[PDB]
């Protein structure tokens, strides 16, 4: 099955700086690559879909890009509400694959 | 169905922009040569400070850079287009795109001033390829095709006629799985992405004006009214100048069933003048007429004639031989896929090998226009025509996928 | 269809001769002739150039040279594949009617193909089909059939007519029919010579 690994596993930031969350997928899976937040005790919140394309009520501040194998989430200008776990994941087959997560924490 | 389903946006652009461009590719003897052609035309004013650029990349690699300024050759009396500018960019050993290999170049279109400041950038993806009819046959580079296709309409049984990557994806991949190489866009333009993955994974496309007014009587009845010349006249011309630039793009569809009337011949003359690049289709009034570059007729059997008054379907293998056709004919719907189908799909295929201007077809159709209800209980199940107490219906009519409407094939 | 006297079919290739400017004259002489003394019949409607000669400049030449002098009717040959450029038909012989027999150089399509090959548009008509030989003629409906279904498909001439058989004489003055080699004739065909519909003494098959 397609493997997904991301990194770096954690990233700490001080609110206000922008970062970069990185996934890769063991082979192409076009652009089927969505972004995940997932914080304590609460189901996971879909961030970006098909690697690129925005969804209501996301904050303008995140973007993903890629194609291929290689993807990114940014987020431009970290807040405090966006600490917590990023997840890729791909429906380019089946079965649906996670990538092991990035824990992003204040610095 | 209605409403608004496809989607909204907005756009920003600068005041002096690029309002359209295109671009074509012409091929030597042997395709070890090309030249990319790109016009660009732009809006605002015009100042001798702007200039274009188009830039052609294979990946990181750039292959090929053009740069000038605006102002055209002379046309005529009056002169040139100030406001356009066409490149021309050689490229050597072309890797050429096709169904088997969708090999793809990017295109960068910059309006920028001399200076070196960039007013704003449009792009495309680029495929090297020609199509044309020579001698009764169809070649694509080349070669002749032999269409292995399908008509697939825009449908999905929770969404209705809404689309979406992750659907558009699968059918590709389906399709592709499955030995298919080109989709007919029955019957009207896609959603954009459509042509994009197309493109991309590599199928033949024929795109498909939307105009059928199957339901009249004649059925030629509008079609053949100068009142409604214009109202056609934008369902063709507005696909083409949107969808031109696309290489899965390699036939253009008048519409359907809309019998045949002196608007198509218009139409179709008027795509040949500015786009002659690919062949024109059109099946009404008859699969021959003098508004089709193929022979497209639909469920024409193999062997048995079906002479119906006015518009006959002969046997296929017949009807290339009748005195003075000499069109390569490919069939835009047979094999109608309906229920427990497909009996006979051999024959086909066997036809389609032994004669080689009989050059595939297009099956009928790709999902099951199914959709889904709820019953007492919250449960899901398949429903069709008139299940929404909808008046007059077709029933199972809408029902003739290869696939279910999930996917799932028969 | 009067047909020249014309068959070098023993030849090896069979073109050999009638590719052969030394040739053109005799073979001239076979044609021009039979058109000076033929050409005011209505019965005749088709010329023909010979038989099973291959494919030569002479043909070409001799083709034109009909066309020029009695444009009245058209001119067949089927040597050399039968749809070259010395016939206004395409003439094959025992073509099929739906499977192909391609043979390199000088391919049978079946009839139906063979119409719409790529820029073709001359009419079919087999010059020779339905190999009538003892007990024959299977199949003879499916020409019949196409035939009727397709316009450009005008018929053909079945091979043919008599058994080419002769008569001899027993013991007892008794008369029976002989065939290939009976004659102690070398080297032969035997029975090869008996593909009518009727035999020798016109009783038919």
């Amino acid at each position: 099955d397609i493997v997904l690994t991301q990194s770096p596993a954690t990233l700490s930031v001080t609110p206000g700086n922008s970062v970069s969350l990185s996934c890769r997928a063991s082979q192409s899976i076009g652009n089927d690559l969505h972004w995940y937040q997932q914080k304590s005790h609460e189901s996971p919140r879909l961030l970006i879909k098909y690697a690129s394309q925005s969804i209501s009520g996301i904050p303008s501040r995140f973007s993903g890009s890629g194609s291929g194998t290689d993807f990114t989430l940014s987020i431009n200008s970290v807040e405090t509400e966006d600490f917590g776990m990023y997840f890729c994941q791909q429906s380019n087959s089946w079965p649906y694959t996670f990538g092991g997560g990035t824990k992003l924490e204040i610095k | 169905m209605s409403g608004i389903f496809r989607d909204v946006s907005l756009l920003h652009k600068p005041t002096t922009q690029i309002s359209d461009f295109h671009v074509a590719t012409r091929f030597n003897d042997d395709f070890s040569r090309a030249v990319l052609e790109a016009e660009v035309q732009m809006c605002g004013e015009l100042r001798d400070y702007l200039r274009v650029t188009v830039s052609l990349w294979q990946g990181e690699t750039q292959v090929a850079s053009g740069t000038a300024p605006f102002g055209g050759e002379i046309i005529d009396e009056r002169g040139g287009y100030a406001d356009r500018v066409t490149l021309r960019l050689n490229v050597e050993n072309p890797k050429l795109w096709s169904a088997e290999i969708p090999n793809l170049y990017r295109a960068v279109v910059e309006l920028h001033t001399a200076d070196g400041t960039l007013i704003e950038a449009e792009a495309c993806d680029v495929g090297f390829r020609e199509v044309r009819i020579e001698n009764g046959l169809l070649l694509l580079n080349g070669k002749p095709l032999l269409i292995r296709g399908v008509n697939r309409h825009e449908h999905h049984p929770l969404h209705g006629q809404v689309m979406d990557e992750q659907t558009m994806v699968q059918d590709i991949l389906l399709m592709k799985q499955n030995n298919f190489n080109a989709v007919r866009c029955s019957h009207y333009p896609n959603h954009p992405l459509w042509y994009t993955l197309c493109d991309r994974y590599g199928l033949y496309v024929v795109d498909e004006a939307n105009i059928e007014t199957h339901g009249m009587v004649p059925m030629n009845r509008l079609t053949d009214d100068p009142r409604w010349l214009p109202a056609m006249s934008e369902r063709v011309t507005r696909m083409v100048q949107r969808d031109r630039n696309h290489p899965s793009v390699i036939i253009w569809s008048l519409g359907n069933e809309s019998g045949h009337g002196a608007n198509h011949d218009a139409l179709y003359r008027w795509i040949k003048s500015v786009d002659p690049s690919r062949p024109v289709q059109y099946e009404g009034g008859g699969a021959d007429t003098t508004a089709t570059d193929i022979i497209c007729p639909m469920y024409a059997r193999v062997d048995e004639d079906q002479p119906f008054p006015a518009v006959p379907k002969w046997s296929i293998k017949k009807w290339l031989s009748l005195p003075g056709e000499t069109r390569p004919l490919i069939l835009c719907e047979y094999a109608h896929a309906m229920g427990n189908s497909l009996g006979g799909f051999a024959k086909y295929w066997q036809a389609f090998r032994q004669y080689p201007r009989l050059q595939g077809g297009f099956v009928w159709d790709w999902v099951d226009q199914s959709l889904i209800k709820y019953d007492e209980n919250g449960n899901p199940w398949s429903a069709y025509g008139g299940d929404f107490g909808d008046t007059p219906n077709d029933r199972q009519f809408c029902m003739n996928g290869l696939v279910f409407a999930d996917r799932t094939p028969h």
